[PDB]
């Protein structure tokens, strides 16, 4: 029920011989599982937690300079040297300065000059790296019980990814994950600013053009390449001065366009990424699936509701006797000829007589009728579904295509049952995605559309090669238009 | 500077929106269009050069677009 | 059992400062928001604001923006509501209430069963 | 604020309806309609939240329904212990909470 | 001499008094009192609403966030008319004096 | 152009082309900034709120 | 941001050294070369594209250079 | 759509495309009128006074 | 039952408390302490000085 | 103006007549006819243009009458 109302709702149907289905969970999204004779469950990734962060390096973004020094030499005497020149807290640069009799030197020509200033950093941003084994994944397991702590929270660790949830009345659900393949934190770093944090690629973080310290440095004098944060001026080639650049925190913010914001205020809270997990439902049961009918009447307390996924949610109240008892629910036609819909909330049950119960159903396109109870006093509703089968199919195919685009090879594991076709598709798309990543790494989206246009034109103007090229081009165009950055 | 090397297109994007997603989607196009509007002479010269260099209309347009994009 | 314990009755001169303590036990304090509601004797209830124990952020009513500040203590599982510059009309009964935050540790959309439990109340009299 | 009758009285064992009226931002737009019972000298206790549904441990005598900008509370079979202060509360659109003026329930002897 | 200030660009800004209001689908956009003043930056986006959000229907609902804009550090762009220019030139002959 | 303690002699038209919040020099309130969106950002991590 | 629109080559240069003469002449060369050395696959793909669309060697090299310049700049 | 004493049943989209000042229905302030320029005219007869 | 106001369109308006001020050419645009409030309507046109 | 955007002829009409059914069914025809009466020279010019561009008689007539329909729409 917790997944009711979220536009990122997904459905998986059927089970294999071992009652195992591969599923994939993303932050902010959740999936709904059901089978022929299994309870309907909701799976949601809510929290990603990293316990042990390690500081990789500290990037300074505001600096101040004091103790400015200057030493000059007459021309043809080399360049001057100062004892702060070795002192690498002091950034130094050598330029050339006009010298002459008016400058107190007996010769005329290009005279040496050097200036040094103490480099002191006011505040900086931290880049934290976490080993993959220090990740914590939180999963809520709420069944479609119809109740108005409803679900069960379980934790996934890379070292112990084997777990099960004890559902009250449903038995036990076994859910084993594999976080080693979800996100490779071995190449990721948790950049942390004054109060905001981003999850960025480690390699892109290392080569940032800022002064930096080793992650273990504490005193603050081991800054590398301070020249990227300070500048030297020779307006008239007569005297050089060094001034500090401005705060780079705004520039850094502009530099994190494609970065994903995370939380590091009260712990390493991550609300990003996916999780491909293996679901086993051998030992699931239905609450009171043996009770008889509710021969009494019913009344709707909250009327028909339409979600973004074509399903209906109904809360109804029972006033007859025999509780607990089964709820007669079925999607019939007007003359009562053929079954038209199916129940998302399989086996609606009245736990307590005065307790309202929420029911879910998926009516077909067109006129749909909800049957509640039995004569006398049977309820019949008159909701109409807006859409068409072709529209549903095409929306499904865009959803699948975008999911493939955004999950890579793991998208085949969203509803894989271990079939050979699924494995072949996964391998082919895996090698294709490896080629694509090795090809279009670190490139803007508009450039992706440009490339797609180029290969589409080439394929159009050049037959197996032509069709392969146009397919690659249209795929690249779809990837470019669908990618956020 | 860092603004010249954004963390974009590195294959880490997921379903949740990125940091500068909406604002940064078209900001490059906006600045390029403003530069084109405010520097028409270079655009005309680039069109002339693309017309002269290429051999077919497609690469005329391609060279024009590339020269226009690189200049800012 | 969720038990809400409040301090005893207090009397203070007008213009003073009073901090009340509401201690909640029997549950995970960090995963629930905390509310403060006042009521003049024989009058209607008035809602001051709420504090989310997950992050410690603050939100108060428009009337009580510049005078009411509420803090929380994770270690003691209690929230302290401090009101300064008391007035003769501030004499009322003060109740502390609880409700559930979402699974993301935020209190943007309150749950349907908000104000699920209530405290016994603190009586403050202003001279 | 929320407008509702100051006092409502009814014979025991009867059915009475009391209504709480607000505005479109809090009552007529949201389902955050809840009712609380205030015993004299005792802490308030919720008798009804999400008027279409009822809480746990509360008798089914209390029933709530919303008609446009007015939310109504109906009690079937009035009894002696029902004499208490009842408050209607709504979570407004602006993120704050608004309460009714308080209602006193009287049962005839 | 006498430069005229033309336009001041901000660098340091702080945001306070953030407010969001809970708008259901198909009932129009939300509205705040603080958007009456232009010190508050506001933007309309589209968010999910439902029974869990205490609304009668499921769908994509409106929302607006407004927070006061307060600038701390800003630059100044000044324009001086050409008539106010001052040029100083030093004149020294070859007198040979040290 | 004037900074906190530095200054630059730069073109006027490019200066007006700066995509930052601004007021005309004649203003005295110093609070009616223009295109403030260029310096703030609204985020919708899961389309639940901004 | 403003860093993407620097006041470069607008005809106001004088005899005095400007604010970022020395290394401002080259942050281009450095960032494009770092991008090349960090994403060689795109450079290879641009090479095949230049060999394909380009008919003469000069236009092939021209297209390759323009694509290689766009790749970091467009980001 | 409701007039002072008359009413009509109109399509939602065409109603949303009306070029008149508007508040959202949930608004109660009664002052934030959007696109007010559709009901005002700024006259500048001879480039001396607006 | 329970109609919901989707949108309120203004149809009668009046303009009062009109104010204006000019600025000399090439010093930007004229300013009031007043445009900060959105209930007013403002437009920038171009005049001779 | 709102009169330039009437909520007319978009599939919402029922058995009930609309708000400007009878007297309002014929603004445009009479308006165009009056405009043609009081602006003939433009009509002759449009006829000459239709004679020129049009290849067959049907195209000439289509262009002429439908141009005359365009003409008072903008004015
Ligand atoms: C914003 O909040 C601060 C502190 O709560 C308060 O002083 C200020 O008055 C608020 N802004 C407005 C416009 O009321
Ligand atoms: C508009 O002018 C009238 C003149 O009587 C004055 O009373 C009123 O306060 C003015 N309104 C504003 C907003 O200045």
């Amino acid at each position: 029920m917790r997944c009711i109302g979220i536009s990122n709702r997904d459905f998986v149907e059927g089970v294999s011989g071992g009652s195992w289905v591969d599923i994939v969970l993303e932050h902010g999204s959740c999936v709904t599982t059901m089978a022929k004779n299994k309870p309907t469950l909701d799976f949601e990734l809510i929290k990603t937690e990293a316990k042990q962060p390690a500081t990789l390096r500290k990037y300074c973004i505001e600096a101040k300079l004091t103790n400015t020094t200057t030493d000059s030499r007459c021309p043809t005497q080399g360049e001057p040297s100062l004892n702060e020149e070795q002192d690498k807290r002091f950034v130094c640069k050598h330029s050339m300065v006009d010298r002459g009799w008016g400058n107190g030197c007996g010769l005329f020509g290009k005279g040496g000059i050097v200036t040094c200033a103490m480099f002191t950093c006011k505040k900086n941003m931290k880049g934290k790296v976490v080993q993959p084994e220090n990740l914590e994944y939180t999963i809520v397991i709420t069944p479609h019980s119809g109740e108005e702590k409803h679900g069960k929270e379980i934790k996934i660790t890379p070292q112990s990814s084997i777990t099960e949830a004890e559902l009250t009345g449903y038995g036990t659900v076994t859910m084993e994950c594999s976080p080693r393949t979800g996100l490779d934190f071995n190449e990721m770093v948790l950049l942390q600013m004054e109060n905001k944090a981003w999850l960025v690629h480690r390699q892109w973080f290392l080569d940032l053009p800022l002064p930096w310290l080793p992650g273990a440095d504490t005193q603050g004098s081991n800054w590398i390449q301070k020249e990227t944060l300070v500048t030297f001026k020779n307006p008239h080639a007569k005297k050089q001065d060094v001034v500090v650049l401005g705060s780079q925190e705004g520039a850094m913010h502009t530099a994190l366009t494609g970065a994903t914001e995370i939380q590091m205020s009260s712990g390493n809270l991550l609300f990003t990424g996916h999780l491909k997990c293996r679901l086993r439902m051998d030992k699931l049961q239905l609450k009171g699936m043996s009770y008889s009918m509710c021969t009494g009447k019913f009344k709707v307390v909250k009327e028909i509701a339409e979600t973004q996924h074509g399903t209906i949610v109904i809360r109804v109240q029972y006033e007859g006797d025999g509780s607990p008892c089964k709820i007669p629910f079925e999607i019939m036609d007007l003359e009562k000829r053929h079954v038209l819909g199916r129940l998302i909330t399989v086996n609606p049950i009245v736990t307590e007589k005065d307790s309202p119960v929420n029911i879910e159903a998926e009516p077909p396109f067109g006129d749909s009728y909800i049957i509640i109870g039995v004569e006398p006093g049977q309820l019949k509703l008159n909701w109409f579904k807006k859409g068409s089968s072709i529209g549903q199919m095409i929306e499904t195919t865009m959803r699948g295509a975008k999911r493939m685009a955004i999950l890579g090879d793991t998208a085949w594991d969203f509803g894989s049952l271990g079939g050979v076709f699924t494995s072949i598709g996964k391998a082919l798309h895996q090698v294709f995605g490896a080629i694509y990543g090795a090809a279009f790494s670190g490139v803007s989206w508009t450039m992706k559309i440009l490339i797609g246009v180029i290969i589409t034109w080439i394929g159009m103007n050049s037959t197996s090669l032509s069709v392969s090229l146009v397919l690659v081009g249209v795929v690249t165009l779809y990837l470019g238009v669908m990618v956020q950055a | 500077s860092v603004a010249l090397v954004p963390h974009v297109g590195m294959g880490l994007e997921t379903r949740t929106e990125t940091w500068m997603s909406s604002e940064g989607a078209w900001k490059h196009a906006q600045r390029i269009e403003t530069w084109i509007l405010r520097h028409p002479g270079f655009t005309i010269m680039a069109a002339i050069l693309a017309y002269t260099i290429g051999t077919t209309h497609f690469q005329r347009a391609l060279i024009f677009i590339l020269l226009t994009a690189v200049a800012p | 059992e969720v038990q809400l314990v409040e301090s005893g009755a207090e009397v203070k001169k007008p213009g003073a400062s009073v901090k009340v303590s509401c201690k909640a036990s029997g549950y995970t304090f960090t995963s629930y928001a905390m509310h403060w509601v006042r009521q003049a004797p024989g009058q209607r209830l008035e809602w001051m604001g709420w504090i989310n124990a997950g992050n410690g952020n603050t939100k108060y009513s428009q009337k009580f923006q510049d005078r009411v500040t509420i803090t929380r203590d994770t270690s003691a599982s209690t929230a302290y509501m401090e009101l300064s510059s008391l007035r003769s009309e501030d004499t009322a009964i003060y109740y502390c209430a609880r409700d559930k935050v979402d699974d993301y540790g935020d209190y943007w959309f309150p749950t349907l069963w908000y104000f699920d439990y209530w405290g016994q109340g603190t009586l403050v009299t202003v001279s | 604020a929320l407008t509702q009758p100051a006092s409502v009285s009814g014979s025991p064992g009867q059915s009475i309806t009391i209504s709480c009226t607000g505005t479109s931002s809090d009552v007529g737009g949201f389902n955050y309609v809840s009712w609380f019972q205030q015993h004299p000298g005792k802490a308030p206790k919720l008798m009804l939240y999400d008027v279409t549904s009822r809480p746990s441990g509360v008798s089914s005598r209390f029933s709530g329904s919303k008609s446009g900008n007015t939310a109504s509370l109906t009690i079937s079979g009035l009894q002696a212990e029902d004499e208490a202060d009842y408050y209607c509360s709504s979570h407004t659109s602006r993120g704050t909470w608004v309460f009714g003026g308080g209602t006193k329930l009287t049962v005839l002897a």
